């Protein structure tokens, strides 16, 4: 506990890395893709203990953000459709996705049309609400990364033992470890990368060796405590400095090398990996979980078949959102932070969701 | 966005936990073998792995 | 919510000098739905709320007045209970409910309550008095009502139930005052709607003033601490109903202190700061670790994270 | 010149009114209709001047706010559809509707997408692009209540005497005269109508007679100047208090009392009146002008068949600007208005449109 | 959003007028009477009306 | 448009006391497209521009430096004409352009034009000094500049050409100086970018003061007037390249303004209003009917309404 959070042990390591900073050539970007990772630097004000020339950068660490808006479309297309065919479903998303905005209007307000609309907290809460109400049709509109891929995955056998037939979700999850190689690819740079802790709990430190031996990137798969961030930035800082490109299981009190193997396999036994598309970001490859051929009835979207409009603008005019989750930029560096976009009244998702890096930067009110 | 808990009852797969002294559920699809003596990780009421001696 | 009725004083603590001290007038209403929660009710939050309003200003209670707005068919019992509350801790403070008056309304809405009340400051403070280098000072710990009732409302549960602070803390300002001198409390401002964050922000702007906060110092609850981290909320946005800030003269920031420590409502009292000539308007927190940023006060009412 | 627009003209007026108000019992709301009114009532703060209990209201005399977003959006379907067919046309609209927003985009963003679109400033600027290039079908977006159907109605002519192929028209006219009666009919309030000046001008003041036959409130067909809309608030305040449900016109110096009949003629050769939508206000019965079923061929919509998705939000959430379109709240009355909400960066249109009552309030920064 | 102008010159309906003292040109598909001792007024490049010695 | 360059005294003009004086120093460049326009050209905007940015902070021209920067196949004639212009304009002062730069690029672009210059000011003048009571004067007719180059570019002729007003006036302030003294001219701003409603407001935000101003004593010519409404934007908010506002102490407002107008460049040169202790930061315009509304600054350029 304490040792996580101690001002002694946070107060050495910053001295520790103050020091190594010094004889280091030039200026070192460190990246993270985890939410609660940037969450945990703004919030303990790491950035304001870090030298000049040790900076660290968010990437698409918001699984929310990322989402297409034409899945969210769709959704919303398939409720009216089903509605028109006198099934009324009930819909069950994050407290977040909830209010993320679309030029269709955003899930809340589908709510305020006389949609079922209700706000989970886990995949598990949509399950407890299906039983509850097997005459009407309850899909979850499912975003997340492997660490929310799991429980869904993982609900899905309770649904398949139980043979549960109203029980369906809009698969819209997401791959972390594709997305920082597109990013390298793309032009993003980073000497290191922070490796999001529960991303690595479930695919483990296996799932993240191959984007050092490609690209030579040292790895740090850190923890959540504001020394756990300290400790892994210090680590990153040597490795460069040594010439090293190893990954470092920081977190190893909570990852296994190899991650848990039940949740990977129960993953890999209802999705199928496929090209998916990153909003404001563009098509990844291999970046994306829907349904495998089998299961296709668990897939809301089997039964319904819509029509998304084509030309749907991913942000409206102004929002740099796209190059805050590609880590070009912090979300201060844009005209509207603060101004005329604010988790009141947001632009793009950046602000909306839980762990948007824009909405992480106005309300701990970045320095 | 997890925090972690306490295990302080066991009930077939569905365990229950304490954290910092809150009583929450927590589903054990992805931890089969959680005894009540183990510490775990909750993210959107489910267990993902357990502590160590760190 | 809009500022119409300002240019339509108005909607704050009112001073009228009168002899050689000054008359305080307040009102405020509630819509506190339940009309019940851990640790106290409408009834208690009322008389609380504006005693506490007035002790902010400096001024002693000297009377009360409530205005009741039933609506047709509510359990008589909880009205009975209700009324109960706010004799029972009127005299806690204690304060006299002089007058009343009582409607009844065809709409289904349990009940609201509005109440009014008048004190005599002798030495008026206000939100404006912080000065360069004084001492913040909050009597107790933060957070507890606001996560109090939310957890009720998310099922929540904890092993020694936590409860509401709701409470007048008249008896906190008068032994400040009485330990120090008015002359040496230079602000106040109760941390309710908007929490810590809120209050300070205020301080810091109306006295055009930075303030410089080390979360280190911050009284928080073991319970509160990791109720406010599941429904994702930190507990300095979150209301207080029995607590107080006080900016002091940084020559009687110790004295203070020992004052409030020495009740039972400032028990958990503190030191958490100090007023300061940069950022202007603004609050600074300097974080355990040392880090610093910003104390902003939220936009809108907090939503689990 | 001068004494239209004369400081004692105006004084000697304003203490007119301000006597007679003084007599008057409650308080008396006259509403306009026109753009160019309220421009005049903002400009020189008219409203600075009237009594308490005299109130000047705005209605829906904005062509380009209330131009209903599924036309807009339509147009850009068949830009897009007629390219998918060899076919790059050439597309002419004024310049504030360039900008007017649309959950799919404003025209301008189909400008930064390789399209042909040019800002003209009349009808016939169109006209002139259409024979300078022959080749390319040149289409403009017109919007426009009598005063701008005239000039559009009467190209048309020249169009097919000239027999010209590639001049076409997105017709999304409105008429004045209807929407003050649904407006009475819905719940508007006020006592006294200022008729719009220029709208006036072509279907004269016989267009008018009729509201006040029906519903009896006296109109005042007034002009610009700032002594005209004084002059016409000082007859209002009287027929009101003696009783009168006349029409008076104060800008008989450019009004016909039967209008110019040559235009009236010639718009109703090329347009069918129809009900009309108007954006943020509804379904309003034969208040558009469609091109009738003969010149089907001077329609672009004629060629091209399109598919507007449907649900598509008149307005952002929080934009006020069907209550200010109604004369039920001016701009200053809306919790966007001066934050979000400015000529830069505009949320509804009725901040886009050069006779927005919005970009008035907020371009003579309202008193 | 007119403003009113002094014709200067008519060319068959293609009538030349002066605003204050700019030249510019008017379609006259709506007046055909006007003769350069005639005021009109301008909308969007257009003659609605002629004006009268108020 | 950021201001990271701010954070990162800087980008205003700057005063270096020396001796009993204080020496001013300014730099500005100029993308103006075309390079040539109705009554001037880059040239002498450039050298006006400057040359005037150091009159409205109260220095003496003493020396201007230019660096060119041309684009690879630039019509030798214009760049000939350009230099003709600075050099021309310069001796209007008269002030000497002692040094230079000249650099070439491949990229086409025309040209810009870099001009930096130095002044003595015995008695430094900044938008910062006006007082309540003081009036406010205008130099000559608003909206020249503006809608002169914006009239070309929309075809609108007239009958006696409009061009602009271009050109340097520190012989228009020094006037003033000489006549009333220094001290009795409280602040100045040159009405430029964003137009004479742009220079007030900075004026009455930079001085926390509310400014009247009487629409019916602003100089407007006839023909900038119906350009202006045609084009459906207010001179106000339009360029000047050859104008100064300036407050001076009531006293002096009619010494001043006599002053400015034995002067060419000051000719038409008016008093347009006062210094109030209402609406401060705030510029308040009085129509000429008599009404009341406030002159905001506009957001972004302007374009036809
Ligand atoms: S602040 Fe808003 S607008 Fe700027 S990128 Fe972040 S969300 Fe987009
Ligand atoms: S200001 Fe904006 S947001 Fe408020 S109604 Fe007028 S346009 Fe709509």
């Amino acid at each position: 506990f304490e040792a996580y959070r101690s001002r002694e042990v946070a107060m050495k390591l910053v001295e520790k890395i103050r020091e190594e900073a010094k004889t280091l050539d030039g200026e070192i970007r460190i990246m993270h893709v985890c939410g609660t990772h940037e969450d945990t630097v703004t919030r303990h004000g790491i950035r304001s203990l870090l030298p000049e020339n040790v900076k660290v950068v968010s990437g698409p660490g918001c699984p929310v953000c990322i989402t297409p808006v034409e899945d969210i479309v769709a959704m919303q297309l398939i409720m009216r459709k089903a509605r028109e065919e006198g099934e009324e479903i009930i819909l069950t998303t994050f407290g977040d996705m909830y209010k993320i905005p679309t030029p269709m209007g955003s899930f809340a307000d589908l709510k305020s049309e006389g949609f079922d609309v209700r706000i989970v907290y886990g995949i598990f809460d949509t399950y407890r609400i299906a039983k509850e109400n097997p005459d009407k049709t309850v899909v979850h509109f499912s975003p997340g990364f492997e660490t929310t891929t799991a429980p869904a995955a993982g609900m899905l056998n309770v649904a398949a033992q139980e043979e549960l037939e109203n029980f369906k979700i809009y698969s819209v999850h997401r791959l972390t470890p594709p997305a920082v190689e597109v990013l390298l690819k793309q032009g993003t740079v980073f000497q290191g990368l922070i490796a999001p802790g529960h991303v690595s709990t479930i695919i483990g430190v296996k799932g993240w060796e191959y984007l050092t031996e490609k690209y030579g990137i040292p790895q740090v798969v850190a923890g959540f405590e504001p020394n756990d961030v300290l400790m892994a930035i210090l680590m990153l800082i040597r490795m460069y400095k040594e010439g090293e490109a190893r990954i470092i299981n920081e977190y190893e009190r909570a990852v296994k090398y190899e991650g848990n193997v039940v949740a990977q396999k129960m993953i890999d036994k209802f999705f199928e990996v496929v090209d998916a598309k990153w909003r404001a970001l563009g098509v990844f490859p291999k970046s994306g979980l829907e349904l495998r051929k089998e299961w296709k009835d668990f897939e809301i979207r089997s039964f319904y078949k819509v029509e998304v409009p084509k030309n749907l603008p991913d942000l409206e005019k102004g929002c740099r959102c796209g190059a805050v989750l590609r880590g070009l930029a912090l979300p201060t560096d844009c005209p509207l932070f603060g101004k005329t976009c604010t988790p009141r009244h947001p632009v793009g998702p950046c602000m909306v969701s839980y762990e948007g890096t824009c909405q992480i930067f106005y309300k701990y009110g970045v320095l | 966005l997890a925090v972690p808990g306490k295990v302080i009852e066991v009930n077939g797969p569905v365990a229950v936990v304490d954290f910092g002294g809150v009583k929450r559920e927590v589903r054990l699809d992805l931890m089969p073998d959680t005894k009540p003596g183990d510490w775990v990780i909750v993210h959107t009421g489910f267990a993902i792995e357990k502590l160590d001696e760190k | 919510l809009r500022d119409v009725i300002l240019k339509t004083a108005l909607d704050d603590g009112a001073t009228i000098p009168f002899g050689d001290k000054h008359i305080v007038f307040t009102i405020d209403g509630h819509t506190v739905k339940p009309l019940f929660f851990p640790g106290g009710d409408i009834g208690r939050l009322a008389v609380s709320g504006t005693v506490n309003d007035l002790a902010v200003m400096g001024a002693e209670p000297i009377a009360l007045a409530n205005s009741m707005i039933i609506g047709e068919g509510l359990d008589m019992e909880v009205l009975k209970r209700v009324l109960k509350s706010m004799d029972e801790t009127a005299r806690e403070v204690p304060v006299p409910i002089v007058t009343g008056d009582t409607k009844v309304v065809e709409d289904k809405i349990e009940m609201f309550v509005i109440t009014a009340g008048i004190g005599i400051a002798e030495h008026p403070v206000s939100d404006a008095g912080a000065k360069v280098g004084d001492a913040v000072l909050v009597s107790g710990t933060i957070g507890d009502h606001g996560i109090a009732l939310m957890s009720h409302r998310e099922g929540i549960a904890f092993e020694t139930e936590l409860k509401s602070d709701v409470a007048p803390i008249w008896d906190v300002v008068k032994a400040v005052a009485e330990t120090i001198g008015w002359e040496n409390i230079h602000a106040m401002k109760d941390p309710t709607r908007a929490g810590l964050s809120n209050a300070l922000n205020e301080i810091a702007r109306k006295s055009n003033v930075g303030i410089l906060v080390r979360e280190a110092d911050i009284p928080i609850r073991p319970e509160v601490r990791a109720a406010s981290e599941m429904l994702g909320i930190s507990p300095y946005d979150v209301a207080n109903e029995g607590k107080v800030v006080m900016v002091v003269a940084r020559e009687y920031a110790e004295e203070a202190l020992e004052a409030m420590r020495k009740t039972e409502k400032g028990r958990n009292a503190a030191i958490i700061g100090e007023v300061i000539a940069d950022y202007r308007g603004k609050v600074l927190l300097e974080t355990g670790i040392g880090g610093k940023r910003f104390m902003e006060p939220p936009e809108g009412d907090p939503v689990p994270r």
